[PDB]
């Protein structure tokens, strides 16, 4: 077990034997591709191999080690004032739980229809000075799952936080991180949905209609500086103890708005990662 | 059967029909033991001559009623050997037993909702941070409201009941020891209730530990001579009383 | 010493962390415990026990107690509908209920469920009421035959009084969210008269049903996050 | 891991447990 | 125990076995309520129903998860001063032990008569730069006691704390948090009384009687700085190792005060969150 | 190294935390400890020597020594009263005493106590008072009849000469404050005449009684504070 | 404590690392996992799946699906040239495939490859076209018999319908870099006729095959990374 | 053992037992006191008591949670200067080991003719800003014992240390502690005298003909600065395994100096903390 | 060093194992 | 957790025991 | 002190050993 | 606790000893 997975040999792909020609009857490089399934040929079959004892593993191949990176996926911005401190919608964010929200690892999951884990979610705060002088800048994220006041503003009476997860971050102390259960009323995370909120010709269909978790309410605790900033906030994510249900064919359209498959750019044609060639007599 | 009997003192209730009995927190009261204990004289308990039930002041279920409440530990500063040991010891510890009697006919119609509350905080009236007043949470056997006028000058409770008095949803009410009076099947009601306090013995003068309450949940109805009066009977029994720390004796108020 | 490595989350602060602090007042024995009747373990408990139901959740009744009796009345017609009330749990007249005050301390909710009804009528008279729930997909009925279509009990008053009436648990998800949510809709209850009211000779002819509702040991509720149905648009004196 | 009060008091230790 | 515990599936609730139709006599569905007990009817009773194997716990509805959660309950002040330092009742604060003093949590626990409970508090100061640089600001937290000398200002003889807790917190060094005993005379904390101070037709009633647990003064440490500040020490509150008796109904009003239940608010009607609907007939 | 996690408290410091320090000095072999008559453990036994009572409390006689004796009089009445004082052990007569001196550095107390009083008197004089502990509850008695009612002891002035009184536990929390507070009034104690002072021939006919108070095994207390009874309004030099 | 000495590494933060975080939620029990139909553990599980392959590569063909197809024409000469693609699977027409798509996800890649084809043709229809790898080493092969000399399969057209031809490894290092690299350079994979389509009778004369490639067990991927074949000049709306 | 001192059991009370009425001859409540002894009643000799079963304990009354509790007992200042460095007797500090010093605790030894412990000394520097930027204020404490080279000013030759206890602290860094053995050439420390120098008319007497121990020579490493400071380094001492032999009436006359007992105010009539009453009669 | 579970729940842990 | 006296001399440990 | 492979992968680990 | 020589190297390790 350690050997195997300290020295990473846990799923270890086969050798390549030795063959000799053949002159018979059964061709097994004969199949039918119609049937759906997919042929069985190796080497082996096909040439007269030698014999070469394999080493690769295919432990990095794992939804866990394919999966399992942490990665953007929003990054909460805070253009502090000073001059209206509180005031409606300010100093304080808010953000709706998700990812279509952002590409590259958007891309990745999307290869598959069902998914499910439990996630390590780090902090990035980064403090611009705008000011000569940043101070002591203390900072309150949390989680408003549904329904629960959401702060109107930032000193509401929700940032007490008498039963609700507030992680604190003091400038110096390092990166904030934790982790999480998976959260869904369903057995696994719907990565695609071919619902409906209902047969009202105006309902939401989509991933979407299944994943109103929270929403993140922001807050920047110690009170009004003198000098100005600037919080930006980064919010990274990985998937810790993943499983994975029917694969899909990956994206290779830029998508845009999240919750969506929606490719249909504004005006530019249809762009994929196909190239062009003059001949296909030559590569 | 619904019939039931009770024997406390020298006293005896009966009852022809009743909805079940009820034990507050599912224990029934006795005396306290030497492992909970805390004070380290010998009580005096005066058995049957003070554990025994006493009936209280009646009162009359209009269809303007609007509840009625009565406060325990003082609702017998005058019931006799009990109320007497209440005075003359500074601790006191006892629980008790409730007979709520209301009859009327098979073609009147009515509701009252019966239950106990521990440590009743109630509220006042006004706004501000004046707690109701004693001598006003201190009624004694003739209870407090009724639907009742009085001072706005006294640090006066809540006559407010949908809040509970306490500003609590009446309804949630039903979390407390209680039952009905449903008068189509129901003619009583009784609570039964150990020592609830986190003290094992208090003052009985300073702290009422049990506070009960009945109130009019769907308004009295007949067709009847307004000749026919229907009283509410409240009779209570302390039960394990138990008192010490004597001395000379406090006063009436 | 050892050579340690400090981990990303190391000096955080989260109002929800086990960990363990030096204890101030070092050496003291706290006051024992004693004995005292009734002590809670879990909410549960609470969640089981029928609390009432706001449900004349009608206009200037509201504010005072009748809000929680419901009359049955005349009813020249027949066949008529007297209440419904929608199931989600978390919404007045609902919410309120010792449970619904409690559920919206949780994100979501799930089991089946509870509704009593009590007759405060007379003794002499009679009825007979139809309750139904009316699961999630459609709207709630207009009339009757529609809604006895799916899951009822016919109540029929008599020397006992009350009548509980269970509402399993129909959902796709395990579970359901305790926030409005057009997706975890759990439906709605009505009810309406099977025969009358009928009352002999100098008895009132409308009289009242009170109704509860308390859990099922299906039961179950996670995720706490804070309340709904609780505004602190203060702040608290002195 | 676990059960190690590294503190000396009882009111100073972790959430207690269920039964 | 591990499994159970760490897999969260100590209080698990029961199944819903399977039912078949019932032409007979004993009618469960019949009960009085008015024996004020709670109906036990279920669902396999009713209907006919299924099999149901199920698999939700009852541990985060536990007396510990519900209270046991951080929650802030005071908020000391210091809008320091350079000008005069010391003076009397400057620079240090005092505040009278307590909740009541604040909703959200306030309101919890008042779900219940009696509770019982050792504390985990934490301490978040957050220093705001009203001037070009904060320098070193130290602190000083401590608890007085009854009777004890509370600090007249900001240097007593009382800040030596001899014989008493003072936690000091030097910015940088993260969040002060430590933990208490439950402390009462009494075997329970109070959470509510019937009592009054005495016969004393204008003695004091209620929860409050009973609670004259402290106060806390505090001092920002470090002496005179040349460029002001101001500090807000965020004092959050958790149960840990909890008990509760007699649960009562929450609160439907908006409190105001301490130690108190009134509601009766300014002029302003009596709100409560109950809704109005236009008819009973539909919802 | 060790993937840890720097926990909420860390880096902070408590004038009440059993934690280890490098020690300076290293390779210290202190001076032995040769044996001392007389070693204490806990306050306990202090607090269970009984200690004189200042309770002619009284104007000039206060900075003086008299305001440790008590003159048991003429008395041309009968049944008349002699002192009183309140248990309140923090309140000056008793604060000062060394149990009050010392319950005043924790927040709370617990138990019986014991009253003692001695008769510097003469042998030929005789007497016989009547002392008595009036539970909290009411006043301090204003009259011997209401007092005798509770707790009490007749003193009969003997060849013995010192009677003690012991003050039961009476309360209704398990434990009691150190700071005065009106709920946690432990009440009072005075002393009236039984009889009279009777003394044959030239003999002086007033004389002093001393009184103490010691603890008892009950007795307990908890939760260390600063004390009261001494501020120094200094400083201190050299 | 423990004399300890914190490591360079130390409070740092790596997309890529294992550790430990305080879980906030904590009693969350997890709704159950119930039972689904088809799970993966594995890339490579579906790495081993034909895709199809656009090859007709080819202008205006591109935005449309015949870029999927190849018409086995006429050829009025004999022994003449089909198609030819390049092995490098990170290389359109390949890169785009299930495997291509992914393989840009890792920075090596090794094993044998399968490519299949299928004739889409008519059944009274024959055909025999040779397929050959050229291995890495000289020019993408001008004449078939250049080609025939290295690694190939002839095809026979007949009732069966699928050829598979497989691609060795041949290759110097274990393994071969994603990226395009004149060093890793795959090689070449060309397809020719052996003989012709002929069809009797009023059958068409131009027939498409359709190609894919799926792995071999011989397959493997390492050294995670970000992809290709994806930029997302975005941003992403709401 | 655990679970006892854990529990905080270890020496727990008798309990009350139960008691009848006596109608005989001896007379446990008659004893002369005069023989200098104390009297041994109780309850249950007094009264007809109960039965209680006691459950408190005198751990918190022992001598080492009545000692062992951290109190300032020297705050060192230094108002640096730049102008002057070095020079005789600055910007370094040097103060007499002792207490005495400082009351609060001073009182609470004293309580006792004889004592010995080992000590948690803990500094707590506190850097006042009377710059712009206080920089990096590196510092050393040290310990002179008696007869040693006490610096004559900031940088000596005793600043080497070379067999001498010099700890570092440097601003962010926390607070130094540490401890230290019984120093005392007796079995235990003296916190009383009535002894003397000699027979010289002119000797001294008190605790400190026993008690030289020390001093403590400060300084602030760091070398000129620009924007001055002032550092205010508090000296907090805790007694750990300590014992006490022959206790004394506690001190209610405000002393001033050390080392000695005299109250003889300036002026001012002695004053004590007893009250005055109108009558003994009424209390 | 493993399977110190150093938090309570399971939701908090290193990346599984592979079987 | 105990009895671990991280340093080496006597004068430094914890507050001592009870007995 | 030794063997503790703190970290899973072997790429991470001290200086290896001689023989 | 000791003897946890934490570092490889002899050279790096406490005071020695006394016997
Ligand atoms: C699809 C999909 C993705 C997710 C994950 C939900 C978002 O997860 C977070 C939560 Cl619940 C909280 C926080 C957070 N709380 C305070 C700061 O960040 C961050 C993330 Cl990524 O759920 N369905
Ligand atoms: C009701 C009720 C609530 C409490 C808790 C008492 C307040 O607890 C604290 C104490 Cl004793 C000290 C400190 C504190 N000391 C220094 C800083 O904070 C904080 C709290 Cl919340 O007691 N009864
Ligand atoms: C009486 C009596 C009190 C003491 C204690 C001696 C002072 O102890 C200290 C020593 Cl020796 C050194 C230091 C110290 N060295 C560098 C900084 O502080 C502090 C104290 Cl309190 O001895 N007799």
């Amino acid at each position: 077990n350690y050997i195997d997975e300290v020295l990473n040999e846990v799923l270890v792909v086969p050798n390549i034997k030795e063959s000799h020609h053949t002159t018979s009857n059964s061709a097994p490089l004969l199949d039918a591709a119609e049937t759906g399934h997919t042929s069985n040929v190796q080497p082996e079959d096909a040439i007269e191999t030698r014999y070469v004892i394999t080493s690769q593993t295919r432990d990095e191949m794992s939804i866990e080690s394919f999966l399992g990176r942490s990665g953007c996926v929003h990054i909460s911005r805070i253009k502090v004032d000073y001059t209206d401190y509180n005031g409606q919608d300010i100093n304080f964010t808010k953000w709706k739980i998700t990812l279509q929200e952002m590409a590259q690892i958007r891309r990745k999951f999307e290869l598959f229809t069902y998914v499910r884990f439990d996630s390590e979610i780090t902090l990035v705060p980064c403090i611009a000075g705008r000011g000569d002088d940043i101070g002591h800048i203390v900072m309150q994220y949390m989680y408003v799952p549904p329904g629960a006041p959401i702060p109107s503003k930032r000193n509401d009476f929700s940032w007490q936080s008498g039963t609700n997860m507030s992680i604190f971050w003091q400038h110096g102390q390092p990166f904030p991180r934790f982790s999480i259960p998976f959260l869904s009323i369903a057995s696994a995370y719907y990565m695609f949905y071919d619902g409906y909120d209902g047969d009202n010709t105006s309902s939401k269909y989509g991933s979407v209609v299944t994943n109103d978790m929270g929403t993140i309410c922001s807050r920047i605790v110690t009170e009004k500086q003198k000098l100005s900033v600037v919080i930006t906030t980064h919010i990274y994510h990985k998937a810790k103890h993943t499983k994975a249900w029917c694969p899909r064919p990956p994206r290779a359209v830029p998508y845009t708005h999240s919750h969506v498959t929606n490719y249909m750019p504004e005006t530019g044609d249809v762009t994929t990662a196909i190239v062009r060639r003059n001949t296909i007599t030559t590569a | 059967d619904r019939i039931m009997q009770i024997t406390r003192g020298d006293s005896t209730i009966s009852s022809d029909d009743v909805a079940n009995a009820v034990v507050g927190y599912g224990v029934w009261p006795h005396y306290l033991t030497p492992q909970d204990a805390t004070a380290i004289n010998k009580p005096t308990q005066p058995d049957t001559s003070s554990n025994r039930f006493y009936t209280l002041e009646s009162k009359h279920w209009n269809g303007s009623s609007k509840g009625w409440w009565w406060k325990l530990p003082d609702a017998l500063k005058d019931m006799g050997i009990f109320g007497e040991n209440m005075y003359y010891h500074f601790l006191g510890r006892s629980g008790y037993t409730v007979h709520v009697q209301c009859n009327a006919s098979k073609f009147h119609q009515g509701t009252l909702l019966v239950a106990m509350i521990p440590e009743h905080q109630l509220a006042s009236a006004k706004h501000g941070s004046v707690t109701a007043g004693y001598k006003l949470t201190h009624p004694g056997e003739a209870g407090r409201d009724v639907s009742q006028e009085r001072d706005a000058s006294l640090r006066q409770p809540s006559d407010d009941s949908w809040l509970n008095f306490d500003g609590t949803l009446l309804g949630n009410l039903l979390i407390f020891p209680h039952q009905f009076i449903n008068l189509r099947s129901n003619n009583s009601a009784t609570l039964i209730v150990p020592y609830v306090n986190a003290v094992p013995m208090d003052s009985m003068l300073r702290h009422n530990n049990w506070c009960l309450v009945i109130i009019p949940i769907s308004p009295l109805r007949s067709e009847t001579t307004s000749s026919n009066i229907v009283p509410i009977t409240v009779s209570i029994s302390p039960m394990c009383a138990e008192f010490s720390g004597a001395r000379a004796k406090n006063i009436k108020q | 010493g050892l050579p340690v490595y400090i981990t990303p989350g190391s000096g955080q602060f989260m109002t929800t962390d086990d960990m363990q602090s030096p204890c101030a007042l070092p050496w003291y024995h706290p006051t024992k415990e004693i004995s005292i009747p009734g002590e809670v373990k879990n909410l549960i408990e609470m969640c089981q026990v029928d609390t009432l139901i706001p449900v004349n959740n009608v206009g200037n009744n509201v504010g005072n107690v009748s809000m929680y009796t419901v009359q049955l009345g005349n009813q020249t017609g027949m066949a008529q509908k007297v209440f419904s009330i929608k199931v989600d749990i978390t919404s007045t007249p609902l919410a309120t209920t010792l449970i619904g005050e409690i559920a919206s301390y949780y994100t979501h909710w799930t089991g089946s469920l509870r509704f009593s009804f009590m007759f405060c009528g007379t003794a002499n008279t009679t009825l007979k009421l139809l309750l139904a729930y009316t699961p999630p997909g459609i709207d709630e009925p207009t009339t009757r035959k529609d809604a006895m279509l799916g899951t009822h009990v016919v109540w029929d008053v008599g020397l006992q009084s009350t009548i509980s009436l269970v509402v399993p648990w129909v959902s796709a998800s395990h579970f359901r969210l305790t926030a409005d949510n057009k997706y975890s809709m759990a439906g709605y209850i009505t009810c309406w008269y099977q025969t009358n009211l009928v009352v002999p000779p100098s008895t009132p002819q409308t009289a009242d049903m009170l109704c509860f509702v308390s859990a099922c040991k299906d039961f179950c509720l996670r995720m706490a996050r804070d309340t709904d149905l609780h505004i602190q648009s203060g702040p608290i004196e002195q | 891991y676990f059960n190690i009060n590294y503190f000396k008091d009882a009111a100073s230790s972790g959430a207690s447990r269920l039964d």
